[PDB]
RNA sequence: UUGAUUUGGUGAGAGG
DNA sequence: CCCTGTCTGGCGTCCTCTCACCTATGA
DNA sequence: TCATATTATTACGCCAGACAGGG
């Protein structure tokens, strides 16, 4: 299936290629209900729908159009484990050097 | 004479040494500490009054108002202790403090205040202590465990070897305050003296002298003596006191008075010092090479020119002598720097010092303490004058001042709490003296250098934290205070005091959950001395010597009761007779010995007093007067057990139990066991479950009575008298008139606590042991608690044990048990489980308590009412329904209905419901539906449980044999339990054999009385045999006065003795072997202790007769159907795809790292591949595998583990690009 | 399409 | 410039079981 | 309720590894 594991540095183009959406707002969740934040850390469009094959907000409650993204939801339409593999990226305003390459001794 | 439950069953007491001091009340540490904390004690010490007299009167910064104190009080608790445990509230009391605000005008230090106001304000609630030494913190019953920490006051520590890698010793000196900043002095291998404050950076130590307004000349006046060179006729002669030449080489010609005393080359001996003192030699003329290395003491200036010759602490050369000789300073003061004794450590530190005056010294200290932020005159002076010298932020307590004056050999013991100049200078002088040779270091394990904190001290420190926060708040409100429109609760706030004191009593390392399964275990968790906690050492770091027993533990800390494992010797348990000193040290009783006659007066000593005296041994033979019958006796002088004369001793040990604690002095024949097995025996004896039928140890030590009374599990009578005995609900005692008050006519009604939950799910239950119309005395017991039998202490039960191998079923440590043990329910213990059900309003409406349980059919509505919740009492098992508690919109309805856990049975004994006002009460808010159901499983005994004796003989009961297959002796009785003899030569716990033989003799007397009373005889023959049984042998303490038992108390005693005559074998003064043989001859048993036994299988005799006797075997609470667990497939965690852990979570076994290495060690490549991919983590692999198994195809489709992709995303979420390459 | 939350983390104690 | 104290980081046993306890603020 | 964003204790024991100091 696969030979050796390769480790290298992460270019900003490589980190934008990993990503699926810029995580802007720090707002985690709503906390008074059950819904998350659009668009905060735990987003919908950047990552995926909490429920499997469902727009979290409201459209597609069967198995026909898996993928459509309406403007009222700003949500993808895939599996419950799809968010576990998808990662976001934070556009750091000011450059910050890595601590692992500045203090490794 | 005896009390009336003492004449019920009076235990045959061996023991030769007459005890002089009875055992103190075993819970006195907890009770005396907390009675010190709350008590109205004028003169201020110690208590809450110390806290209020430290924090009050508060005056603001010239705000012309000064809130002062009057008096405090604690009202009634609103909840008594039982309903407090039931409800879940703290067991607390409201703290009503009177506060008197007076408010000044302008210019009134002396002027009368313009207005007053005063009220009984309310701050916090403090948790009171229950009468047994426990708290009730949030429903649960917790215990604060007394800490063992380093005393305040100076300590001179060495660290002799490990630093410098050169064998050169250092010497540091720590001034440990009770509250405030730590000051340490320390040498460095260049022989320079360094100070550090609070383990910060290292400053050369004399800067602190230069911070105390000392010039260099005053410092050299302190730490050095002057040698006087007089400018004279020629070569600048020397005053020479002959002490200074001790042990040095004569470099020059030593002559005076026209006579050559000592020539060059030979060292100066003390005979030469005697020659110089007899010849009166002071002034001698020196060469110029002698002064060419010495150091000046004070400053000198050239008088006419008006400039400096040399600074103080300057070494001298010849041209410097040509400078100072021609000026006119005739006296020259030099520093005597002896290489042997009087070293030049201060002077070389002054050479290291980059400072010169006081101000630069304070600037350098301020740059040490608080860096970055600038060092100005006011800021640095306020810092250093409040480091040690103000009453607010630095306070050696009374203990600290006593240790500080004692380690410096001061006369007084009471002084001020802050330090001074002279104290720091004395610590530096004693440290220098230790470097020079005179005086020595201190050790840290020495229990005179080791204080105890207890409950009142720790709660007082937390309360003082709360009070300084509320005084900063009062200083806040008062300078913003407008008058007169506030009364003293807009200033004061009850929140921080209550927050701090509940922080300590709830979440601390010492306020911990009470080990409550046993009266022993309660009473030995309350007497616990922990080295851990805040300010003390940790479990995973230190060490070797603090885990070890030091010779000051004799009579203060038990040597043998300490838990094995990660914390050995940190969790020491307190001795039997050891009180606590006024300062908090451990003082133990001794008998004062003025001359040959050992006096019966007692006198308490701590370890800093035990060293000076000579203290005898507990068992040294003295006859009829107190004179030691030998002319030499084993004593111990300064921690060294040695043999001294008859007439030198000043103290003797009080009693021979006093070395050990109340856990390990209940073990009879302790002196015959090994130390390791006594440790394992005491630590397991804490763990016994209370059996259903309590059964009186035949071989006890007599300390069972004191433990069973002093731990408050039995209902000890408050006032003596008769009885009315309604008792179904309560014992009703009519009081005799002498103990009865004139008003309040009064009869005492005792509440029996019936079947209820302990902290370890065991059953605490009290049963009345007195009949109706029966006299009881004050201090007598009335109701037997858990694990008690007529006021004694019955943890386990006494059973007939044979020592032999029986067909391998007792192989390593296993134990083979008859069926007569399991038929009689003589270990069938009762466990109680509390189960909560709540119907919180998580989301989508509230949840509901209805029987109309869904999907599930008439297998829901069954053990409940016609419409909801478990009815009352049936035989519920696993998978049943107790409280229907399910919501609609959660078809889409679901089953959260709290059911019975898997594997348990039981009877619903109680249902409590203080639910959301509507269920158709008193509780807190938030939580709505609050249904607690109390099951009670009755667990019997089975292959796999753990039993143990009192000696360290652990065992997992292996086979539960029938009655027939047991080894029966020729009389016909089977033996109950077969142990294994091979444990006994290796594990050198030989005390279980003497317990076996003496218990055999005890039941021999019991069988003899059972014959004399069953085949019924008139009471003359019974009282003659009982009198022979109670005389029996050597000189003892008991004998009996048996002919005064009214011809009925003989018979009631003999009714209570027909199960076996109970024998007290005390701890180190126990029964000798000849008395065991003689008691085995009173009963008709063979003298060797060994009976020939036949085999139940083959009917034929075992060769070489075996040992049968009665050992008191206990059932420990490690039961096998709390450990049995299995998992095929269920739920997992969230983050990872692997199974959950535990039993309460239905989870699988952690196949750890060394098991993976063990499978790699074999060729198990496929077993390991399914062990970490299919069985554990890979989700596609495990669903395909479950379908492949149930199709009938044992084949794995492995894939990649999920937690490795979790690793890839966590590594990749750094700036790291980890990948997976080519196909 | 027929159902649900501890792991998380701390502290304390215990077993081998 | 080669020894050198001195300072800073980095280790410190596996498996299991029981219990309790969880940020403040706030117009 | 819905954004605002971090301070007043010390008490291990080696054992490598890097660093300013000085003969
Ligand atoms: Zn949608």
């Amino acid at each position: 299936e696969f030979d050796a594991i390769k480790i290298a540095l992460a270019s900003p183009d490589m980190i934008r290629s990993w990503s699926f959406g810029e995580v802007k707002k720090p707002e985690t969740i709503n906390y008074r209900t059950f819904k998350p934040e659009r668009d905060g850390l735990f987003c919908a469009r950047i990552f995926g729908p909490v429920k499997d094959y469902e727009c979290l907000c409201g459209k597609y409650k069967r198995l026909k159009h898996r993928g459509v993204i309406c403007e009222k939801c700003g949500v993808e339409v895939t599996q419950t484990k799809v968010r576990r593999e998808r990662m976001g990226h934070i556009e750091l305003a000011s450059p910050t050097a890595h601590i692992w390459f500045l203090k490794s001794l | 004479v005896y009390s009336y439950t003492e004449k019920k069953r009076i235990r045959k007491d061996f023991g030769k040494r007459p005890q002089v001091l009875d055992v103190p009340y075993l819970l006195s540490i907890q009770l005396d500490s907390f009675q010190k904390f709350i008590e109205q004690d004028p003169e201020g010490q110690y208590g809450l009054e110390a806290a209020f007299r430290s924090v009050f009167p508060i005056q603001s910064y010239s705000g012309n108002s000064e809130l002062q104190y009057v008096s405090y009080r604690l009202g009634e608790p609103v909840f008594d202790v039982q309903e407090c445990q039931i409800r879940g509230v703290t067991y607390s009391a409201p703290l009503r403090v009177k506060l008197r605000l007076v408010i000044y005008e302008r210019e009134a230090p002396e002027g009368t205040v313009k207005d007053i106001k005063e009220q009984e304000v309310y701050m916090g609630e403090i948790p009171l202590m229950t009468d047994n030494g426990t708290f009730v913190i949030n429903g649960t019953e917790r215990v604060i465990v007394s800490q063992l920490h380093r005393s305040p006051g100076v300590f001179f520590d060495s660290d002799k070897g490990k630093t410098h890698s050169s064998g050169k010793v250092l010497y540091n000196a720590r001034i440990i305050p009770y509250r405030g900043s730590w000051l340490d002095f320390e040498f460095d291998p260049k022989d320079n003296l360094f100070v550090r404050i609070d383990r910060r950076r290292k400053l050369p130590a004399t800067i602190i002298l230069r911070a105390l307004n000392y010039t260099t000349e005053q410092i050299l006046d302190l730490f050095f003596e002057k040698v006087i060179f007089e400018i004279r006729d020629n070569k600048l002669q020397m005053e020479l006191v002959p002490e200074r030449l001790r042990g040095e080489t004569a470099s020059f010609d030593i002559e005076a008075n026209g006579k050559v005393y000592v020539e060059k080359g030979r060292r100066i001996t003390a005979r030469h010092i005697r020659q110089l003192e007899k010849d009166d030699v002071k002034l001698i003329e020196v060469p110029v090479e002698y002064i060419a290395g010495k150091v000046v003491a004070k400053d000198y200036i050239d008088e006419s020119t008006g400039e400096l010759i040399c600074a103080a602490n300057m070494e001298l050369s010849l041209d410097l002598l040509a400078k100072l000789s021609q000026s006119g300073h005739k006296r020259i003061e030099t520093l005597f720097t002896n290489d042997l004794d009087h070293g030049p450590y201060i002077s070389e530190t002054l050479r290291v010092d980059p400072t010169n005056d006081r101000l630069s010294a304070l600037v350098e200290i301020y740059r040490m303490m608080r860096p970055g932020e600038p060092p100005t005159r006011e800021a640095a002076e306020s810092l250093f004058e409040n480091l040690f010298f103000s009453e607010d932020r630095y306070d050696l307590s009374a203990v600290g001042r006593m240790k500080f004056n004692r380690s410096l050999l001061r006369e007084e013991i009471e002084g001020s709490g802050i330090l001074s100049k002279d104290d720091i200078i004395d610590v530096m002088k004693k440290l220098i003296d230790i470097r020079n040779g005179k005086g020595e270091v201190d050790d840290i394990d020495h229990l005179g250098n080791r204080r105890i904190r207890s409950v009142g001290e720790m709660a007082e420190n937390q309360f003082r934290v709360g009070l300084v926060r509320v005084e900063r708040a009062v200083k806040e409100r008062l300078s913003l205070g407008d008058l007169d429109t506030l009364m003293p609760q807009d200033m004061i706030n009850a929140k921080p005091i209550s927050a701090a004191v509940k922080e300590f009593f709830g979440s601390s390392q010492l306020s911990q959950f009470m080990d409550q399964n046993n009266p022993l275990s309660e009473i030995t968790h309350k007497r616990r001395i922990s080295a851990l906690g805040p300010g003390g050492l940790t479990r995973e770091r230190a060490g070797f010597e603090v885990r070890d027993v030091h010779p000051t533990h004799y009579g203060r800390v038990c040597p043998i009761e300490t838990p094995e494992g990660p914390n050995i010797g940190l969790i020491n348990s307190l001795s039997v007779y050891a009180q606590t000193n006024e300062y908090g040290f451990l003082e133990t009783p001794y008998r004062k010995v003025t001359d040959g006659v050992v006096t019966d007066e007692i006198h308490y000593l701590s370890a800093i007093e035990e060293g000076n005296y000579v203290i005898a041994q507990a068992n040294s033979n003295l006859d009829e007067e107190g004179h030691f019958v030998e002319d030499l006796v084993t004593c111990r002088s300064k921690g060294e057990s040695s043999l001294f004369s008859r007439d030198q001793v000043d103290y003797m040990d009080v009693s021979t139990q006093q070395v050990v604690s109340v856990g390990a002095s209940l073990i009879p024949f302790l002196e015959h066991d090994d130390a390791n097995r006594a440790l394992m025996g005491a630590n397991m004896q804490r763990q016994a479950v209370p059996t259903l039928r309590a059964d009186k140890p035949l071989v006890g030590t007599g300390m069972e009575r004191a433990v069973a009374v002093d731990s408050g599990v039995t209902a000890v009578a408050k006032r003596g008298g008769v009885v009315q005995y309604v008792d179904a609900s309560r014992i009703v005692i009519k009081v005799n008139e002498d103990e009865m008050y004139p008003g309040e006519a009064g009869i005492d009604i005792y509440n029996l606590t019936k079947y209820t939950r302990s902290n370890q799910n065991t059953c605490i239950n009290q049963m009345p042991c007195v009949s109706l119309g029966e006299p009881v005395e004050r201090g007598d017991v009335l109701a037997d608690g858990p694990s008690t039998d007529l006021g004694e202490l019955a943890l386990g039960q006494n059973m007939r044990v044979a020592f032999m191998p029986w067909n391998g079923y007792n192989f390593e440590d296993s134990i083979l048990v008859s069926e007569r043990v399991v038929q009689e329910d003589r270990f069938t213990t009762i466990h109680i489980q509390e189960l909560a059900c709540v119907s919180r309003d998580t989301k989508l409406g509230p949840e509901e308590i209805t029987a109309d349980i869904p999907n599930v059919g008439e297998a829901a509505l069954s053990k409940l009412d016609e419409s909801g919740i478990v009815y009352i009492g049936a035989e519920v098992t696993g998978g049943d329904i107790l409280v229907g508690k399910v919501t609609p919109k959660g078809s889409d309805v679901k089953d959260s209905s709290l059911r019975v856990p898997n594997g348990v049975s039981g009877t619903v004994i109680d249902v409590q419901v203080f639910t959301r006002d509507g269920v158709e009460d008193d509780l807190a808010p938030g939580v709505l539906k609050i249904v607690k159901v109390y099951l009670a499983v009755k667990r019997r005994i089975q292959p796999g449980d753990k039993m143990a004796g009192r000696h360290g003989n652990k065992g997992v009961i292996s086979k539960i044999n029938p009655i027939e297959d047991m080894p029966y002796d020729e009389n016909g009785t089977p033996v109950d339990i077969v142990l294994n003899p091979l444990g006994v030569p290796s594990r050198m716990n030989i005390g279980q054999i003497l317990e076996t033989h003496l218990g055999m003799a005890a039941k021999g007397i019991g069988d003899k009385i059972n014959a004399m009373l069953k085949q019924q005889q008139e009471v003359a023959k019974l009282r003659e045999f009982i009198q022979r049984a109670y005389d029996l042998g050597a000189d003892v303490r008991q004998k009996v006065d048996l002919s005064t038992f009214s011809d009925e108390e003989v018979m009631r005693l003999a009714e209570n003795l027909r199960k076996g005559m109970p024998i007290a074998t005390p701890v180190f003064d126990g029964a000798k072997e000849a008395e065991i043989k003689e008691l085995l001859k009173l009963g008709d048993l063979p003298t060797s202790g060994q009976i020939r036994l036949y085999d139940g299988r083959t009917g034929e005799q075992f060769e070489r007769p075996v040992t049968v006797g009665y050992m008191y075997m206990l059932k420990l609470n490690h039961l096998v159907d709390d450990k049995m667990h299995a998992r095929s497939t269920g739920s997992y965690s969230l983050v990872t795809q692997q199974p959950l852990g535990g039993k309460a979570q239905f989870g699988g076994q952690r196949f750890g790292e060394m098991e993976v290495w063990a499978l790699e060690a074999y060729g198990a490549a496929y077993t390991l591949q399914e062990m970490l991919t299919v069985k554990s983590d890979d989700v596609n692999g495990r669903t395909k595998m479950y379908k492949n198994i149930v199709d009938g195809n044992h084949q794995m489709e492995p894939g990649m583990p999920e937690s490795f992709n979790v690793l890839l995303k966590e590594i990749r979420s750094l700036g790291i690009n980890i990948e997976l390459e080519d196909e």
